[PDB]
């Protein structure tokens, strides 16, 4: 949230509105274009979102959002239009419509792969938006826009929520919480990224071990390879070259994984008796993804347990990076690098706004010259009407 | 007759007599009937053996290779006959049918042995 | 053919124009054309029922446009693969998407036509080809963290022989042909396979018009 | 299920039936009839439409397959005073022109929908019977057309062709005062001069046969406003 302190938006946002617009004539014109089924530009939709006056205008802009981009010019949506619409949503609601338009992420599909992802979270933290900001991380992870320095910003909030998470996770929770740490968390400079990867792999392996392999990549942007416990163990094995680790949350979650895999083997009617939906329907539509000699993970539990027990002893014997809590360690590390990333993101944002403004006037000039040449052609033909 | 398309195919026109088949190995259009108009006759095939126990197959290899180079397609029995003659490699369908026949003979021998004791 | 008493038929010519106009004005859009009923496996538009072997992947997988709709720029430079390729070919086979035009008439936006670069069995083609079988329910997407790892392919030279023995009858024909002219060389004739290389059935074909040179 | 973003917005009548006739009928009857017709309009939405506009009417037909019967056509004329106002719709179906005279306040009418609000050059176009079938043919499944209020109901200035004589009426007589018929291609100069013998120029300047209803219309509008506020 410290980014928005030095990234004051009210000063530069009010310097971007140069459209000075209203209602009636262009409302009629575009309703006529879509009565005639004619594609239009994103210049106009940027122009209107540049002149939003109220939340009634926001809802108008939403029903708008919902009756054009099904025209031929769907791909030509400009980037700065997304920023303008996000700023207008922040002007009034800041909390409800932006989340509704992003949770589907395909229905509205703003696709703001820019600094707006960090900006929305920074604005969310002002009210601290506990349940409101949880869903946004899932959609950012789905969009896979982890090129700007947002990794630490999202890792702070997911670790805020993980401590508060004290419940029995369901099938969807074990998938989304596990997937919200590998793609988002990729920092190799600090132990936070490695701990996030170890935590995410452990939770992702539970779905494969309990339900099936297809469900982890049916919708999540994950990999179909059966090896996820091995990916959880390889980051621990990398300790021979990496001196700094988490060694607390990953170990605790691997303890849960090993006790879950150790209680199901002797007791088959205790934990595995949760599948009581249907038998013949599942048998007729059963899918065999793995081969017969593909070394199924179900028979590798004694191997996994020995590897984990051997690695956890050596990590404490040589690494000794056992911290008191991962959240308090990540809080002081993520906020330390925020002043470093603000200075590297300010220049790129300043050039992005300049290039977007340069494209706006180019599109305006294109429309003006097309209109003037159409007028010249119409006047020339009317002066000397020569047809057939 | 006029056709919208089709390709030249070297096939067998079954021109013969009841309970006495006789094939003419001929190159003809794909959309023409079996016993209809053809381009050029190549050879003859007699399914039933003669008094010497021999099955006569006639091949005009000089015209066959010329038409195949021109782009004439071949049918499965045509390929089988060419593989038997040796002008073309043996068709793998013949090999798999021979393997199936050998397996059937082995099964019959096993059944005969188990039905005797 | 050509007679003195040929009647100048006009209704037949006008019917060609009428059918040409109705072909474009009433052109069925690809969305409802490829719409699918997941219960009876029946196409509402054409009325044809899907193959029995395809009943599993339709219910257990997704098509290209059903996964490309959630990407920011409709997958510019992204790599997409197929379940059939992943199963049959251990070597990486992917399409690098360079341009996509989704159909705007679909309410759910899960239909469209895309182009891209084909890299099948590790062989990279230096030409742009239209993507085939978009409506198939076998497409899968690779993540960014695995984009570089999936491209890891090793170039292993082929062990296919370049020459094969001739069939016995043709070999005897060649031996007699050269012997009659008087060539005493008893060298073994071989049939070359340099130009006999053929693509597998899983290799997609191009959908662009062939240019006659 | 993408959201499609259209139009940015970036840019900056008394119905004829309410007119009482010229007779000396007591105003109490007119007031009662106006009250009843306003009560009927409270339930049945009667839109604004002139002569020449195209309407679709839904009627309660018991003997049809469905209880709703749809009829679309152009309004030939509107006539009547008060609750008994009627309008004539004309449409050519399969080469057979059909004209139906509907009542505005008949309870069997389910819905009246104006698909094309458009005026014409004549207050009463009864000549469509003698006109060409092209001017009476209208698609039943046409879509409604919505217009802006600033257009002020544009009037369609269309010259209509005519069938050869005879006609249903003598449309060339001055008593009809028709400008929408292309007479120069259907009648000759001698016929045009002959038709002028029935002209009555004094009726335009009689100054006594005119009907002034300014105060009556004001009172009716006040009553309508009071009923709406009620
Ligand atoms: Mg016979
Ligand atoms: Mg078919
Ligand atoms: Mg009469």
């Amino acid at each position: 949230c410290l980014l928005s302190a030095a990234y004051v938006d009210s000063h530069k946002w009010e310097a971007r509105d140069k459209e000075d617009c209203h209602l009636a004539d262009l409302a009629s014109l575009m309703d006529k274009t879509y009565e005639r089924k004619l594609p239009v530009s994103s210049l106009t939709i940027s122009r209107f979102v540049d002149n939003i006056a109220s939340r009634e205008d926001i809802d108008h802009a939403e029903y708008y959002l919902y009756k054009f981009r099904h025209s031929p010019n769907c791909w030509y949506l400009r980037d700065w239009t997304i920023h303008t619409w996000i700023r207008q949503c922040l002007k009034y609601g800041a909390q409800d419509k932006a989340l509704y338009t992003l949770k589907n992420k395909v229905q509205y599909g703003i696709f703001p792969d820019n600094y707006t992802f960090n900006l929305l979270m920074d604005y969310f933290i002002k009210k601290e938006n506990y349940k409101d900001a949880l869903s946004v991380v899932f959609e950012i992870m789905m969009q896979e826009a982890f090129e700007v320095p947002s990794t630490q910003l999202l890792s702070l909030y997911v670790l805020y929520h993980c401590l508060a998470e004290k419940t029995d996770l369901s099938w969807e929770e074990e998938r989304n919480f596990g997937a919200s740490l590998l793609l988002p968390g990729l920092k190799q400079k600090n132990s936070v990224g490695l701990s996030s990867q170890l935590y995410g792999y452990a939770l992702l392996g539970k779905v494969e071990l309990q339900q099936g392999l297809r469900a982890v990549y049916c919708n999540m942007p994950l990999l179909w390879q059966p090896g996820y416990l091995h990916r959880a163990l390889q980051v621990m094995e990398k300790v021979a070259s990496s001196p700094e680790d988490g060694q607390l949350c990953g170990e605790a979650l691997d303890v849960l994984d090993r006790v879950l895999k150790a209680v199901t083997a002797p007791a088959q009617g205790t934990s595995e008796e949760q599948p009581q939906e249907g038998e013949e329907s599942q048998r007729s539509e059963e899918l065999v993804e793995q081969l017969d000699v593909e070394e199924t993970e179900q028979s590798k539990l004694p191997q996994y347990l020995e590897r984990f027990e051997a690695l956890r002893s050596k990590l404490q014997a040589l690494g000794k990076v056992e911290s008191e809590s991962l959240l308090t360690l990540s809080t002081q590390l993520a906020k330390a690098q925020l002043p470093t990333c603000e200075a590297e993101d300010i220049a790129v944002y300043e050039q992005r706004l300049q290039q977007w403004h340069g494209e706006r006037v180019r599109l305006i000039q294109r429309e003006q010259e097309q209109r003037e040449r159409a007028r010249q052609d119409y006047e020339a033909r009317r002066a000397a009407k020569a047809s057939a | 007759r006029a056709y919208r398309g089709g390709h030249l195919t070297i096939r067998l026109a079954l021109g013969g007599c009841t309970n006495r088949p006789f094939y003419r190995i001929v190159a003809a259009h794909s959309k023409c009937p079996r016993d209809g108009r053809f381009v050029e006759q190549l050879g003859s095939y007699d399914p039933l053996p003669n008094s010497h126990g021999e099955k006569l197959v006639a091949l005009n290899f000089d015209r066959i290779r010329h038409w195949i180079g021109c782009g004439a397609h071949l049918s499965k029995p045509v390929e089988k006959l060419l593989g038997l003659s040796g002008f073309y490699p043996l068709h793998p369908m013949m090999i798999t049918n021979a393997e199936r026949l050998r397996r059937k003979r082995a099964r019959e021998v096993l059944l005969a042995s188990q039905k005797t004791d | 053919m050509a007679r003195k008493k040929v009647r100048p038929r006009l209704i037949a010519e006008l019917a060609r124009r009428v059918r040409a106009l109705r072909e474009q004005r009433e052109r069925p859009r690809d969305s409802q054309r490829y719409a699918l009923d997941y219960e009876t496996m029946m196409r509402p538009h054409s009325g044809n029922r899907l193959p029995m072997r395809a009943w599993a992947d339709v219910r257990h997988e997704s098509r290209l446009l059903q996964l490309l709709n959630r990407l920011p720029l409709f997958g510019l430079g992204r790599l997409v693969t197929r379940k059939s390729w992943l199963w049959q070919h251990d070597e990486p086979c992917y399409w690098r998407l360079t341009r996509v035009r989704p159909d705007y008439a679909a309410e759910n936006l899960d239909h469209g036509k895309a182009w891209g670069i084909l890299t099948f069995k590790g062989k990279t083609e230096s030409e742009a080809r239209e993507i085939e079988q978009v409506m198939y329910h076998d497409w899968r997407l690779v993540p960014k963290h695995e984009e570089e790892a999936f491209t890891a392919f090793t170039l292993v030279p082929e062990d296919t022989p370049l020459s094969v023995p001739y069939p016995p009858l043709l070999r005897a024909m060649i031996l007699a042909q050269r012997q009659k002219y008087g060539d005493t060389s008893t060298e073994e004739p071989m049939l070359n396979l340099e130009r006999a290389r053929i693509d597998p059935w899983d290799y997609p074909a191009k959908l662009e018009a062939k240019t006659k040179t | 299920a993408f959201q499609p973003p259209p139009k940015p917005v970036i840019v900056d009548f008394l119905s004829p039936e309410f007119i009482p006739p010229r007779g000396r009928t007591n105003p109490l009857k007119f007031q009662i009839e106006r009250k009843d017709m306003l009560e009927r309009r409270k339930i049945l939405h009667i839109p604004e439409f002139y002569v020449g506009s195209i309407l679709r009417v839904t009627t309660a037909d018991p003997y049809a397959s469905a209880k709703t019967s749809q009829f679309l056509g152009i309004c030939i004329q509107r006539s009547g005073s008060g609750l008994g106002a009627t309008f004539i719709l004309r449409n050519t179906i399969e080469g057979q022109g059909v004209e139906i005279c509907f009542e505005l306040y008949n309870p069997r009418i389910q819905e009246i929908q104006v698909v094309k609000l458009e005026k014409r050059l004549d207050n009463s176009l009864l000549y469509l019977r003698d006109a060409l079938p092209e001017y009476s043919t209208f698609d039943v499944n046409m879509k409604p057309i919505t217009q802006e209020f600033n257009q002020e109901v544009p009037v369609n200035q269309l010259k209509v062709k005519m069938k050869p004589k005879p006609w249903s009426k003598r449309w060339e007589r001055p008593k009809f005062n028709i400008k929408g018929i292309r007479f120069d291609l259907c009648l000759t100069e001698e016929q045009m001069r002959e038709a002028q013998k029935w002209s009555q120029p004094w009726l335009e300047f009689d100054m006594m046969r005119e009907y002034d209803t300014s105060k009556i219309e004001a009172a009716i509008w006040d009553e309508i406003e009071a009923s709406k506020n009620s």
